[PDB]
RNA sequence: GGAAUACUGCCAGCUGGGACUGAGGACUGCGACGUAAGUCAAGGAUGCUGGCAUAAUGGUUAUAUGCCGCCCGUCUUGAAA
RNA sequence: AAGCUCGUAUCAGUUUUAUGAGGUAAAGCGAAAACUUUAAAUAUGUAAGAAGUCCUUGUUUGAACGUGGACAUUUGAAUGAAGAGCUUUUAGUGGGCCAUUUUUGGUAAGCAGAACUGGCGAUGCGGGAUGAACCGAACGUAGAGUUAAGGUGCCGGAAUACACGCUCAUCAGACACCACAAAAGGUGUUAG
RNA sequence: GCCCUGAAAAUGGAUGGCGCUCAAGCGUGUUACCUAUACUCUACCGUCAGGGUUGAUAUGAUGCCCUGACGAGUAGGCAGG
């Protein structure tokens, strides 16, 4: 119920700008949902492990959609093995950035996601716990 | 019907008519001082304002509301010549929302050619005889925004009942005369 | 961006109902009927003239 | 209270029957300390 | 007669403190001299809750989804036909309709005419 | 209102194994046809148990003049409800038809008895066909043979609002 | 016996007079008219003609007439003063 | 107010339908009003399907619970409607007037107590000569047209219109009225 | 039914006044007429709502364009200046 996000961040609304066009003239569901969980807060945009994304991945048949997050993505040294594939969101961190790439996987943008996936063929998304803190 | 009654008469027998099956009734009291059980009552025909108008499906139950919201409104049953002017000039449709004009066919049958309606007269055709589309080719219709009649009203005072010489009331053939004066 | 109304400006008039054109070249509003005489039963009569 | 027929907010008709049988039993405590002194 | 939680009961006084007579709730209660009903009831725009006990002689047992009952089990009467035939059910509960046009003979019934004569 | 004069006919709805009752008849003096079927329930209550809701008009009619032009003079018996008990009050008009009479009795009552239209039973409007049948005095009044009067002071209704001529009565 | 008229109702019947309005701005649409070409009262006004070219209209400013219009604010909600 | 948590077919100051109860008395008529069925409106509850049902035949013949399978939208009255809940938070305001409706108790007379719904406050506008509560009336800015309530002798815009009757008052009436003086008096009139 | 009586003071006064008597009274019927910020129509503003629209070259995309319905308001709450 949020038309345009708070933050004046010009690069932020460089993608804003983007998924718009998308969204009206692509008529796939996938490009919607992410432009709407782009004007979230920052409670609303919670961070997501990695080791989330290595459960999705034990799913049935599912070992090459690449997996999307709109938030950031945190890292976990909790696990140990991590697969070779692909992961586009907004922010790496510095941990996250380097066990995926030295795993083998690939490590992009969203914006080279929507060249990629212009109708999001074959992702998938992921959201963080919400309900995390009071 | 003129032959059936002129049969009878030969036959010395009596024909009564078929009772009339549709109705037009038109919001006469303003919009404050009202009792709310009444007032939910127009809120269901959507006569949200002073002299709109719409139309209703006689039956037993809605025969009921009448005799609630009777002080506040008046009504009768609507010949063709009637019935045809108020789709013709104040015809109104929604698309959506939006009342909108009626204007071409082309609009029509973008909504009720689902339901075989592709004409004006189609719909017309559907009200006078009411037939197995009627409520939704009734709430297709924005309700009738009328004007206050040209002669006026006739009776001094309006609200007393329209037999006691007032105006309010079901008017069964009267109702005629008046819509034309409002349209 | 306009509102004509029928009943008046004929040419909206034929924009709709193709068939009212042939409604005013048979002329169809006065229509004759024709004539019957059929007079009504005795009985009739009586109860209206009844008192 | 107890044979009128409804109640407007377990039993509550006896619990009227238990604290009468309180106050009356109540009569007959202070009947015995009086009946000492 | 048995009362259990749950069921549908209705209000008949066999006087003049209070009055409901003729109101319907349910029951939650039930012991041994009363049994406890619970009724809604407004006040201002809002329902409250009414416990409430009552002397089971007083109290019937309610049959209002009588007709619910079978018209569920008519429907399934008529689909068991329907199935059967190549035919529309119609199994809507309808409002009265008005009646039709009809020719009536004066030959056995002579109109009797009236006023007040007196008589 | 010019009134009209009505024919109404009701017959209260057959049910089974009662068909067709008794198709009760009046004659109903009122302006239009709606007035007169609403007049009509109300004396089918009055005469019996019989409501509106129960029953139907089988047919209504206007009753026009047999003769619109001969003077006739009427008996009229009319009842009504006030201010304690009913009465009944017998008043004779001199005049053209059915419907013409009735008018001129509802100004008549309006004047004197402050009766609305609500309080007033026309129970009969009977033509007094032969002479020295009618009773009251003012009607005999006009009936002597070979009837002249003048009339007295008559006036001119002045057009504009000046006159040049002190005008008189004429005469 | 045969007509007329009143009354009420209809006509996608014809015609006059008045007053107000002229939004919008390439084209597209629904049409009608015509054999067609093409035409039109068909998705909102154009045509013709005069005067003046300034205090003339207008503005501003005094004042007169007509009509309306009590002293604000606070506090008690009403004799609510 | 901020949000995502819904843009579903879910709801409604409403009726209908069935089921209720006050049977108020009016059917009516029974056996010799003393029926016991039954007939209305006066306001009121409850219910009206998809988790909906049956079947399968177990648990603890019924019933109270169950395993499993079948039955789609004429899917289970009318009519109107994308605004139901959530988690968060949080401004003001908690005592008051008037009217109607029942209902109980009342007396010089006013009433008093309840329950219910309106209006008022915070709200101009047309009318009622003028007015917190009377009649009308959906407040952006203008133009046209039509009306409401109320009016149309003159102030005052609108018929010194038409139609029938009644009334003369030594302070007529033009209204508060269906109340108070009020129950009557009168060789005033009019109609019964 | 109207009519008179049917007690009521003390500045000078009020059917709003003038006045009005086959009314300019009362009751009643008939049309006609007057009129609000009410309603019908159109324009305009403003909010909300629903649609469309990066394609360069040229423009503000928080933009533009189309369509609709609405517009009382103290304590207060929000937004834009």
């Amino acid at each position: 119920h949020r038309t345009a996000p708070k933050s004046d961040n010009v690069y932020l609304k460089l993608l804003v700008k983007l998924y718009t066009f998308l969204a009206r003239r692509t008529d796939a569901p996938f490009n919607k949902v992410v432009l709407k969980a782009l004007f979230l807060s920052k409670i609303n945009r919670p961070p997501v492990s990695v080791s989330r994304i290595a459960r999705a991945l034990k799913q049935e048949g599912a070992a090459n959609k690449t997996v999307v997050v709109v938030g950031t993505v945190t890292d976990d040294a909790r696990i140990f093995e991590f697969p070779k594939t692909t992961v586009a969101a907004l922010r790496f961190t510095a941990g996250a950035r380097a066990k995926i790439v030295k795993a083998g996987g690939e490590c992009i943008t969203l914006d080279q996601l929507a060249v990629r996936a212009p109708k999001g063929q074959n992702t998938l998304i992921l959201r963080g716990p919400r309900n995390s803190r009071e | 019907i003129i032959q059936a009654k002129r049969d009878a008469k030969a036959a010395g027998s009596y024909y009564v008519e078929a009772q009339h099956k549709l109705v037009f009734v038109v919001r006469i009291k303003g919009i404050n001082k009202i009792p709310p059980k009444p007032r939910k009552v127009l809120q269901l025909l959507r006569l949200t304002r002073i002299n709109s108008g719409t139309f209703v499906k006689v039956t037993k139950a809605t025969l009921e509301l009448l005799k609630l919201i009777e002080p506040y409104v008046a009504y009768g049953y609507p010949s063709y010549s009637t019935i045809r002017q108020l789709v013709y000039k104040r015809g109104f449709g929604k698309i959506n929302k939006q009342r909108v004009p009626l204007s071409d066919n082309a609009i029509i049958e973008a909504n009720l050619g689902k339901y075989g309606i592709l004409s004006i007269d189609d719909l017309i055709h559907e009200i006078i005889t009411v037939g197995p589309h009627f409520k939704q080719a009734n709430n297709f219709l924005w309700p009738f925004k009328l004007s206050n009649p040209s002669g006026g009203w006739g009776v001094p005072r309006k609200f007393k009942h329209f037999i006691q010489g007032g105006s309010f009331g079901n008017r069964e053939e009267f109702i005629n005369k008046l819509v034309k004066s409002m349209n | 961006v306009l509102k004509k109304n029928p009943l008046k400006n004929k040419q909206v008039l034929l924009r709709l109902n193709p068939y009212a054109k042939v409604f005013a070249a048979e002329k169809l509003g006065s229509k004759k009927a024709e004539k019957t005489g059929t007079k009504p039963a005795a009985v009739f009569t009586e109860t209206l003239k009844h008192d | 209270l107890d044979d009128q027929w409804l109640v407007e907010v377990i039993d509550p008709r006896t619990l009227n029957r238990a604290e009468r049988k309180r106050l009356v039993k109540k009569n007959e405590k202070q009947q015995r300390r009086n009946m000492k002194n | 007669k048995v009362y259990k939680v749950g069921d549908i009961v209705d209000i008949k006084a066999n006087m003049p403190h209070k009055f409901y007579q003729g109101k319907t709730g349910v029951v939650y209660n039930v012991t041994k001299s009363s049994v406890g009903v619970i009724i809604n009831k407004m006040v201002g725009n809002r329902y409250l809750e009414k416990r409430l006990n009552l002397r089971v002689e007083h109290i019937k047992h309610s049959k209002c989804r009588q007709e619910f009952l079978e018209r569920v089990k008519a429907n399934a009467a008529k689909r068991a036909e329907a199935k059967a035939q190549g035919v529309a059910v119609q199994l809507k509960r309808q409002p009265a309709q008005p009646r039709e046009s009809r020719i009536v003979s004066t030959e056995g019934n002579v109109p009797q005419t009236l006023a007040p004569v007196p008589y | 209102a010019h009134f009209k004069e009505y024919q109404v006919i009701g017959r209260r709805l057959p049910t089974e194994s009662v068909p067709e009752p008794k198709l009760f008849r009046m004659r109903i003096f009122a302006s239009n046809e709606v007035i007169a079927k609403s007049r009509y329930w109300y004396f089918l209550q009055k005469l019996h148990k019989v409501k509106k809701a129960s029953g139907e008009i089988v047919s209504i009619n206007q009753i026009n003049e047999a003769h619109p032009t001969k003077v006739k003079n009427f008996g009229v018996w009319v009842r009504y409800d006030s201010r304690s008990g009913t009465h009944n009050m017998y008043k004779e008009i001199r005049d053209v038809s059915r419907v013409a009479a009735v008018e001129t009795l509802y100004q008549d009552m309006a004047a004197r008895h402050r009766a609305r239209f609500r309080s007033i039973h026309i129970l009969k409007v009977a033509e007094i066909e032969k002479t020295a049948d009618v009773k009251r005095q003012y009607v005999k009044q006009f009936l002597t043979k070979d009837l002249k009067f003048p009339l007295p002071h008559r006036v001119q209704k002045s057009t504009k609002t000046f006159s040049y001529k002190r005008p008189s009565t004429f005469y």
